[PDB]
RNA sequence: CGCUGAAAGCAUCUAAGCGGGAAGCCCGCCCCAAGAUGAGGCCUCCCACGGCAGCCGGUAAGGACCCGGGAAGACCA
RNA sequence: CGAUGUCGGCUCGUCGCAUCCUGGGGCUGAAGAAGGUCCCAAGGGUUGGGCUGUUCGCCCAUUAAAGCGGCACGCGAGCUG
RNA sequence: AAGUCUGGGCUAAGUGGUAAAGGAUGUGGCGCCGCGAAGACAGCCAGCUGGUCGAGUGGCGCCGCGCCGAAAAUGAUCGGGGCUUAAGCCCAGCGCCGAAGCUGCGGGUCUGGG
């Protein structure tokens, strides 16, 4: 998991989701996996 | 880290 | 002329029943009453306000998160003597605690407001031992 | 759980399966009981016991009530044991059996006043280079002027010992029920003679 | 474009009774209540159940679509029933029931013994293939998902439990 | 990290709801502790005294003083 | 400035967490073992020596690890000097 | 001490009650394009076109209020308790409380005019 403040989509794949108050970044590639902090 | 005293050593009365 | 000051009289018992009302706005009335500020004849330095009972207190409501984000805390004067304990857990082990805690604030310091905090009975539960008063049911 | 009341006798060693065990044996029966509390009466469950038999002419008239209510000898020491509820009238040593674990209570032998080195075990000053009075004082006691005081708890000299210590997860080695003896291995706070009280383990 | 307003077909014969925050609906393979907003209004018609919404707000759309799907599942699970299924790649991994209960093999220092909570059923084919059936669709998901965890699929082999139908995507090693 | 699941026909650990998850947190262990003035509880003992919520007089159950001492202790306890 | 004693050591701690170890994690250019990097976590632990007044640092032998800071660069009505 | 006052609206973070670049399908409200009952978008059935689905769907910008970014040393806290269609924020009102200011009443001095 990547924790950053700049939290972005890194392929067309990647996914916006957020859960409970944070800003996360879903994929399919795991390398793509983000968390906003 | 060494400093420069700004009292000096008490003399007798 | 002088203002008119109360000789001693009985002070009037009271029944509120807790359940589903919110904690802090509940709080308020029962500080009131133990004030004695709806008496006309209200006097600063002498305890005449009423005796007020408290049932269901465990169902007390709250708005927000304040159950698992309300904390309340005590020191021991001990290092790191500092224990913090949430809402939630209050009212699981002791849940008088948490309307005694919020009439307790809002009454005066000092040796009188202490006082009026005696004449608050709170109980968890909706029964309570004071059959020999006879309280008064108040609808607040 | 189970519990005894006891004195401590004192200290030897046994050998067994060729080792030397070190053992201290105490006196635990018989410990008739004398009040039961109950959930419906005293709000929580336990044995009040007895130890030893007292000289009637020393026992006032409270104490005569209470021992004649239970149909009991009177007895020097009144004792509870917690969550425990004995079938019998007696508590004897035979509730243990060699192989148990237990936990035993006593009274710590009293150090009266005691230095910060013998109680807190402090390196206390150095013997010699320039040691200025100071060869068993605790040093420092804090900061300056913030926070400018002392905390709680400030480990200091006083008195030390005399004092209630429990001991946990001691090996029965052997019980003797003619004699009402235990012998339980190692170490049991207190002097020989002191009360001591022998309960079941709560080590897992 | 909408789940909560499309109506749930109700197969012949499931009830669906409705009380105030709850509907229940009983079947041929058994009971399932399902607790729902008092904000949402379910309707009982011939041979189908409705849900319907207040206003178009966020929170009320949202609960809308997520009480019907929830009463569809109470519906198919009653009558049809929920199964998941699981594969078992890996040579000494095996899988059996002994009595009710589930027995993996998975190459630990012990063999795994998965207990049946109540409404759920363990059945074992072939010794590599399990299934978990019930009539609770979430429970079967879960007891499912717990069950793979145990040993999930390696990244490098093929080898663990695996879901059926799961893809088995793989990393180069060395 | 999930299960179920909309908003958003797909997807989503979440917006309803439910799991799993730390030497950490709460309890559990040990010690203190009702001056906890919110001063708790149980068992047992004495008891209805004489004189004009007070005073005085002698007692009851008990306690203290004093003494012999103590792996208790500076004195006190 | 009609005085707030000043480095280092010793003694005694206590707090912070931007975590040295131990516990729990995600990613890995993670085969396994062992690392890297980030996240959670302050409960406890965080060795003995050679040199120098030294703090620091280098070095020896180990270690799970040999953490970094605040407390008047914590602590001289506590000692050293 | 005096309104748990009235009416409209926002906020769900205890934001209010301590901060920036920047990041985000937070929420509500505007604006502008693209595609679509000649069948779009999503899913199922093929090769950016086709088949049933029968509606909307995708994108850009701006405004209000919020989210992250946000680690420090003795015990915490918006002054406290406590507050969520508010006891928060924006807009519009009515009333009250409130000082040794102003008024009423009495008095003293100095100054000016009687
Ligand atoms: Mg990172
Ligand atoms: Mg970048
Ligand atoms: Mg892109
Ligand atoms: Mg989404
Ligand atoms: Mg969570
Ligand atoms: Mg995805
Ligand atoms: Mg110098
Ligand atoms: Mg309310
Ligand atoms: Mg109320
Ligand atoms: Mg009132
Ligand atoms: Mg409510
Ligand atoms: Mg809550
Ligand atoms: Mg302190
Ligand atoms: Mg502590
Ligand atoms: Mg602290
Ligand atoms: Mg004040
Ligand atoms: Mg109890
Ligand atoms: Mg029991
Ligand atoms: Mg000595
Ligand atoms: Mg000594
Ligand atoms: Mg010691
Ligand atoms: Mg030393
Ligand atoms: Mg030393
Ligand atoms: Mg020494
Ligand atoms: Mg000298
Ligand atoms: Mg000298
Ligand atoms: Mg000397
Ligand atoms: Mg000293
Ligand atoms: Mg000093
Ligand atoms: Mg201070
Ligand atoms: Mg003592
Ligand atoms: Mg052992
Ligand atoms: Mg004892
Ligand atoms: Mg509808
Ligand atoms: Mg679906
Ligand atoms: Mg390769
Ligand atoms: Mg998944
Ligand atoms: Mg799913
Ligand atoms: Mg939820
Ligand atoms: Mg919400
Ligand atoms: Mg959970
Ligand atoms: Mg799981
Ligand atoms: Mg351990
Ligand atoms: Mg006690
Ligand atoms: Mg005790
Ligand atoms: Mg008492
Ligand atoms: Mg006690
Ligand atoms: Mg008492
Ligand atoms: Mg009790
Ligand atoms: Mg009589
Ligand atoms: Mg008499
Ligand atoms: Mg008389
Ligand atoms: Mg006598
Ligand atoms: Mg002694
Ligand atoms: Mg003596
Ligand atoms: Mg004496
Ligand atoms: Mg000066
Ligand atoms: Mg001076
Ligand atoms: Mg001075
Ligand atoms: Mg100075
Ligand atoms: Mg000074
Ligand atoms: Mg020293
Ligand atoms: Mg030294
Ligand atoms: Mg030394
Ligand atoms: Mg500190
Ligand atoms: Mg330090
Ligand atoms: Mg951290
Ligand atoms: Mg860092
Ligand atoms: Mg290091
Ligand atoms: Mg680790
Ligand atoms: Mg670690
Ligand atoms: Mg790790
Ligand atoms: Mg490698
Ligand atoms: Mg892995
Ligand atoms: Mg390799
Ligand atoms: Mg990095
Ligand atoms: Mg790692
Ligand atoms: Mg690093
Ligand atoms: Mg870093
Ligand atoms: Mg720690
Ligand atoms: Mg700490
Ligand atoms: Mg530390
Ligand atoms: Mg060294
Ligand atoms: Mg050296
Ligand atoms: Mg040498
Ligand atoms: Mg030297
Ligand atoms: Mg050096
Ligand atoms: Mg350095
Ligand atoms: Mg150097
Ligand atoms: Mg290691
Ligand atoms: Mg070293
Ligand atoms: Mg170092
Ligand atoms: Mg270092
Ligand atoms: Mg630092
Ligand atoms: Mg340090
Ligand atoms: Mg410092
Ligand atoms: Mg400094
Ligand atoms: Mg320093
Ligand atoms: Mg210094
Ligand atoms: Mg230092
Ligand atoms: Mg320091
Ligand atoms: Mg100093
Ligand atoms: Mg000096
Ligand atoms: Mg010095
Ligand atoms: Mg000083
Ligand atoms: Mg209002
Ligand atoms: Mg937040
Ligand atoms: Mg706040
Ligand atoms: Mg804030
Ligand atoms: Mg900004
Ligand atoms: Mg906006
Ligand atoms: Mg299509
Ligand atoms: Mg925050
Ligand atoms: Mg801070
Ligand atoms: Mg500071
Ligand atoms: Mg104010
Ligand atoms: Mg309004
Ligand atoms: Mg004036
Ligand atoms: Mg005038
Ligand atoms: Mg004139
Ligand atoms: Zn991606």
């Amino acid at each position: 998991m990547k924790v950053r403040a700049s939290v972005k989509r890194i392929c067309d794949k990647c996914k916006v989701i957020r859960r409970h108050g944070r800003v996360y970044v879903i994929c399919e590639n795991p390398k793509h996996k983000q968390r906003q902090g | 880290v060494d400093k420069p005293p700004y009292l000096p050593r008490p003399r007798p009365p | 002329m002088k203002t008119y000051v109360p000789k001693q009289v009985e002070p009037r018992w009271v029944l509120i029943d807790a359940e589903g009302k919110t904690l802090g706005r509940l709080a308020t009335k029962i500080a009131t009453l133990l004030r004695g500020k709806h008496r006309p004849d209200w006097t600063p330095n002498v305890a005449m306000g009423d005796f007020v009972v408290v049932v269901n207190a465990d169902k007390i409501r709250v708005t927000g998160k304040k159950l698992e984000q309300k904390i309340y805390t005590r020191y021991s004067g001990y290092p790191g003597g500092l224990k913090k304990i949430p809402l939630e857990k209050m009212l699981a082990t002791h849940p008088e605690r948490v309307l005694e805690h919020a009439v307790k604030g809002m009454l005066p310091k000092g040796p009188l407001g202490r006082r009026l905090f005696k004449r608050l009975k709170v109980y968890a539960g909706p029964d309570h031992p004071h059959q020999a008063q006879r309280p008064e049911k108040l609808e607040v | 759980m189970k519990g005894i009341l006891g004195v401590k006798v004192g200290m030897t060693r046994i050998f067994r399966d060729d080792r030397a065990v070190p053992v201290t044996v105490i006196l635990a029966g018989p410990c008739p009981v004398v009040q039961r509390r109950t959930p419906e009466k005293d709000g929580y469950t336990a044995v009040q016991l007895g130890f030893l038999p007292q000289n009637p002419k020393r026992v006032n008239r409270p104490l005569k009530g209470h021992f004649a209510k239970a149909g009991v000898e009177p007895v020097r020491i009144l004792r509870e044991i917690r969550d425990f509820n004995p079938e019998g009238d007696t508590v004897t040593v035979e509730i243990f059996k060699p192989g148990e674990r237990v936990d035993v209570t006593g009274t710590s032998k009293g150090r009266g006043f005691a230095g910060v080195m013998k109680r807190w075990n402090f390196a206390g000053g150095p013997d010699s280079h320039g040691a200025h009075k100071i060869h068993r004082h605790p040093g420092s006691i804090g900061n300056r002027k913030t926070p400018g005081r002392v905390y709680k708890g400030k480990k200091m000299a006083g008195h030390y010992g005399a004092e209630r210590v429990t001991v946990m997860n001691l090996e029965v080695v052997d019980v003797i029920p003619e004699e009402n003896l235990l012998l339980v291995k190692g170490a049991v706070p207190g002097p020989n003679g002191g009360l001591v009280i022998v309960r079941e383990t709560k080590k897992a | 474009s909408r789940i909560g307003r499309l109506p749930i077909p109700v197969p012949k014969g499931v009830s669906v009774e409705v009380a105030p925050g709850r509907v229940k609906v009983k079947g041929p393979k058994g009971e399932l209540e399902v607790p729902v907003s008092p904000e949402m209004r379910v309707v009982v018609e011939e041979g189908v159940v409705r849900v319907e919404r207040p206003s178009d707000e966020r929170r009320h759309k949202s609960l809308h679509g997520l009480t019907r799907t929830l009463i569809a599942n109470a519906v198919k699970g009653v009558s049809e029933g929920y199964s998941k299924e699981l594969l078992i790649k890996g040579i000494g991994y095996r899988a059996r029931l002994v009595g009710r209960a589930l027995e993996l093999t998975v190459g630990f220092s012990h063999p795994v013994v998965v207990e049946p909570p109540e409404g759920i059923t363990f059945e074992v084919p072939e010794p590599t293939r399990v299934r978990v059936s019930g009539i609770d669709k979430q429970k079967v998901g879960q007891v499912a998902a717990n069950i793979r965890a145990i040993r999930k699929p390696s990244a490098y082999h093929e080898k663990g439990i695996y879901y059926a139908g799961e893809p088995v995507r793989l990393k180069p090693g060395k």
